[PDB]
């Protein structure tokens, strides 16, 4: 039988300014909602560089709890 | 024309367009293509 | 066109699409052609009718949902639409957001199809019509 | 960004102000509406300009709060 | 030829198509065949291809039956007959309908027998809020030359009521181009009104630029220019906007439409958008 899946998606991060580096996002990164009501947190798997100049980039997120909180 | 020009039969004279500008223009025909360089079906051919 | 926010760019008495193969004076002829309007021309069908099934063919969606300027299409011999060859008209404005909606260039016995016309989606008319869903 | 974070911005216990920045934008008040400025950038020239009436004091993005 | 030789027979043309009396199956079947004597008969379908849809429609009649020139080529015949229309269709009989009509015919001697060549008629006929005002004046644009650049153009003189020339700046033109309908607002709408004069609502905030959302814009939103509030736009899709750019010591350009590419750099971020319905 299938256990209990994760659940994950995807997030949108937004800078300042456009970029001026090939600045760089490791895996294992944590985001969190501010939201008292959702205190769970996330977590990517896989790395992400930012291409230099971008000004947004869309990332996969992985939640450490497994269920319905996610 | 201010004086009209006697065509003799037989002679290919030719119409000869002077103009500046090619603004844009006229209208041909040619071996089937109807209406201008773009339609093909049954429309028209060749004239002359 | 949706990036249009629903405003619809301009009417158009005399425009021309290179999509011209049957008579040039068709309910048919003037649907594909203001379908031009909005860029989106189409294989002709002399037959209204014949665009329901070319659609599957083409590769667009068809249904009964209502989108601001796409052509609705009466099958032949219907409450809206003539047994012999179908009838057309495409869609200025969608009114109520669905039970209403504003129709233009239309024949349906309009001797030269210019015209326009209120649509009830409520009533036999509306209900019987057709809306493809274009393609990319 | 330094366009706008380099911006010595001042006020006097008069409300009139005084204001430096990076670029060459530079604005000082006096009493009522008078206002001495400065620029050099095309794109800043209302900012300094003495065209028909000359700018207003409403037209400087600095006088506001 | 006596043109009556065609237009003795384009009378059938008439009342085949231009005249329907009362309109049925009946009627038809002989509007019909009398044409398939004298139409180049392929034809006599392209003539199918117009009929009236009973229930819907009834009689469609050609009364003052004016006509007009001719053009010959000895016994090929081109004529321009300006049959007009007069109609009362079932209950499009509750408010009828009407036609102006001219039709370039054209004909053909074969055998002494003719034929119909050109089917012609043209018939004739003489019978949102932000986003609505941006596309007329895109429609309108090329025909408003007359209007020209200055710093502070504040013109008395509305640009549209008058073909003389005048010189209008952005805020002014926006202030006039509202003016026109059942709105307002208050002069000279220098910058002041779009914070202390709460027409407007802000869409994005001064300070980020970002390229990717332009695409979310819609036509008709306000986009401003300049580091101090220097000029202002209108927004209309493809990714271009509309103002007046020149010169500053009162340049001769006319209004104009500028892709957004170029002018991105001095964007500086400031959207804002329109609302009428709850302001007093």
């Amino acid at each position: 039988k299938r256990q209990s899946k994760r659940a994950y998606g995807d997030v949108t991060i937004q800078f300042y300014q456009p970029l001026d580096m090939r600045m760089y996002i490791p895996a294992g990164t944590t985001f969190t909602s501010t939201r008292q009501e959702y205190p769970q947190q996330f977590e990517t798997l896989v790395d992400y560089y930012a291409e230099p100049d971008s000004t947004e980039i869309v990332v996969e997120v992985y939640c450490k709890e497994t269920g319905v909180a996610g | 024309f201010d004086d009209p020009m006697m065509a003799e039969g037989g002679k290919e004279y030719a119409i000869v367009i002077i103009t500046e500008n090619s603004d844009y223009t006229m209208w041909v025909g040619t071996r089937t293509k109807p209406k201008i360089d773009k339609p093909n079906e049954v429309i028209s051919g060749n004239p002359y | 066109l949706k990036k249009y926010n629903g405003k619809l760019p301009k009417h158009d008495p005399s425009f021309v699409q290179p999509g011209n193969r049957h008579y040039k004076y068709q309910c048919t002829w003037y649907a594909y052609n203001r379908r031009g309007q909005l860029g989106i021309p189409v294989p002709l069908w002399g037959d209204a009718a014949d665009w329901i099934g070319g659609a599957k063919g083409a590769g667009y969606g068809v249904g009964r949902t209502p989108k601001q300027g796409a052509c609705v299409i009466w099958q032949r011999g219907v409450q809206g639409g003539s047994p012999q060859y179908g009838h057309v008209a495409f869609v200025e404005k969608v009114l109520d957001g669905g039970k209403k909606i504003f129709i233009s260039e239309h024949n349906y016995a309009t001797p030269n199809g210019y015209g326009t016309r209120t649509i009830d989606m409520s009533s036999a008319i509306g209900k019987n019509a057709q809306f493809i869903y274009d393609k990319k | 960004v330094y366009k706008y974070s380099s911006s010595l911005y001042e006020i006097l216990p008069s409300l009139n102000y005084k204001y430096d920045d990076g670029e060459g934008t530079s604005i000082r008040t006096y009493n009522g509406k008078s206002f001495f400025s400065m620029t050099s950038g095309e794109e800043e020239k209302p900012q300094a300009t003495d065209f028909y009436t000359g700018t207003e004091y409403q037209d400087l993005f600095t006088s506001y709060y | 030829a006596t043109d009556k030789e065609a237009k003795d027979v384009i009378d059938k043309f008439i009342d085949n198509v231009f005249n329907f009396d009362v309109l049925t199956k009946e009627r038809i079947k002989e509007k019909d065949e009398e044409i398939k004597k004298i139409t180049t008969d392929d034809m006599y379908e392209k003539v199918v291809y117009i009929r009236p849809y009973v229930g819907v429609i009834q009689s469609l009649n050609p009364q003052h039956v004016q006509y007009e020139s001719f053009s010959n080529n000895g016994y090929d015949i081109e004529a321009e007959l300006s049959f007009r229309k007069v109609s009362y269709l079932v209950d499009k009989g509750s408010i009828p309908t009407d036609s102006l009509s001219t039709l370039t015919v054209h004909l053909v001697e074969r055998n002494q027998e003719l034929l119909i060549d050109y089917f012609d008629e043209i018939q004739d006929v003489l019978y949102p809020l932000s986003t609505i005002l941006a596309l007329d004046l895109n429609d309108n644009l090329k025909s408003l030359s007359n209007i020209k650049y200055m710093f502070k153009g504040a013109p008395k003189e509305n640009p549209f009521g008058t073909d003389k020339d005048v010189y209008i700046d952005t805020y002014n033109l926006l202030y006039w181009l509202y003016l026109g309908e059942d709105e307002e607002l208050a002069y000279p709408m220098n910058i002041n009104y779009f914070f202390t004069e709460g027409r407007f609502f802000t869409i994005f905030g001064k300070g980020h630029k970002y390229k990717v959302d332009v695409s979310k814009f819609i036509v008709g939103d306000i986009l401003f220019f300049g580091r101090s509030d220097t000029n202002i736009g209108i927004y209309v899709g493809d990714g271009e906007f509309i103002s007046m750019m020149g010169k500053f010591p009162k340049d001769e350009t006319p209004i104009g439409k500028y892709k957004l590419d170029d002018y991105w750099n001095e964007f500086n971020g400031r959207v804002m958008r329109f609302d009428e319905e709850v302001y007093i």
